[PDB]
């Protein structure tokens, strides 16, 4: 069902399967080609840029040490996990620390 | 064209199909450097 | 004379095998669940709770993930983790049942 | 000996002529992103 198709529900039915927006702490994948290393995939936590005018993937300048990357036009892969069996994963197998 | 032409090369059945994948649910951009944000955060 | 084939070869369905459990004296592998192992009682556990949600943890939790660590960190998660040791021509497969409830952790929290 | 109607096409161009080093084909990385290659 859509969102904004069905506005007559004033709640959710138990067993229901939400999709929403990716927030502020959630964990995505984090990827830069070629993946050499087993570190070139790693789990970040996702701070929402509220700037619209923001296009960029940003992060820390210490953190280009896992993926071999620099800010001369390098482009990096992200993907958040939405299944809860990837999801628990990411955060305690494939996290960055 | 033929059916064993599909499989051997980097494009082939195999590389391009099975050891590799299309997928949805992924984003990619230009990375840019952010001294706000901890080693395990991304923007 | 080497002759045609017939019924009693050519099988294709494997035969069925019987599960042989080592008893908890003569056990070899760690009394430690690994990371991977640790990883995938979470996992499963909290797909099951987002499918049924019955748990018996006193604390109250919002997310399935937290209620799973939680259980296994109290050591209440109703799962066992099995390590097939060999699978034996015979037909006999030797596995190792081990009680998460009663090994160390390696997960921080 | 005079004629040109049945003269073989590919000797009009300039007579005469495993691993490839220089090509990308063992490195699965997307056509759309070769930057990161660059020697920067
Ligand atoms: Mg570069």
């Amino acid at each position: 069902h859509d969102i904004e198709g069905l506005k007559q529900d004033f709640r959710l039915e138990v067993g229901d399967i939400l999709y929403r927006d990716v927030v502020t702490g959630d964990v995505a994948f984090f990827n830069r080609q070629p993946s050499l290393e087993r570190s070139s995939i790693g789990v970040h936590r996702i701070v929402v840029l509220e700037n619209p005018k923001i296009s960029t993937f940003q992060m820390n300048v210490s953190a280009c040490a896992w993926y071999n990357a620099d800010f001369d036009g390098d482009q990096m892969n992200l993907w958040v996990p939405w299944s809860v069996m990837s999801r628990v994963e990411a955060e305690l197998l494939c996290s960055v620390r | 064209p033929s059916i064993m032409r599909r499989l051997p090369r980097k494009e082939g059945r195999i590389r391009k199909s099975l050891l590799g994948s299309q997928v949805w649910s992924i984003s990619r951009s230009t990375i840019c450097g952010n001294s706000d944000l901890h080693l395990d955060e991304v923007g | 004379i080497v002759e045609s084939p017939s019924i009693c070869e050519g099988f294709v369905q494997a035969s069925s095998q019987t599960l042989v459990i080592i008893p908890d004296n003569e056990r070899i592998t760690s009394n430690v669940l690994t990371t991977f192992e640790a990883t995938r009682l979470v996992a499963v556990r909290a797909q099951q709770l987002a499918i049924n949600g019955s748990t018996m943890l006193k604390k109250k939790y919002s997310s399935p993930i937290d209620i799973a660590k939680q259980e296994l960190f109290n050591r209440k998660i109703p799962l066992l983790v099995m390590r097939c040791i060999k699978v034996t021509p015979e037909g006999q497969k030797i596995v190792e049942i081990w009680n998460p409830r009663e090994m160390g952790i390696p997960l921080l929290d | 000996g005079e004629d040109s109607s049945m003269d073989d096409i590919s000797a009009y161009s300039s007579p005469g002529l495993l691993d490839d080093p220089f090509s990308i084909e063992d490195v699965d990385i997307s056509l759309d992103v070769l930057d990161n290659l660059a020697p920067q």
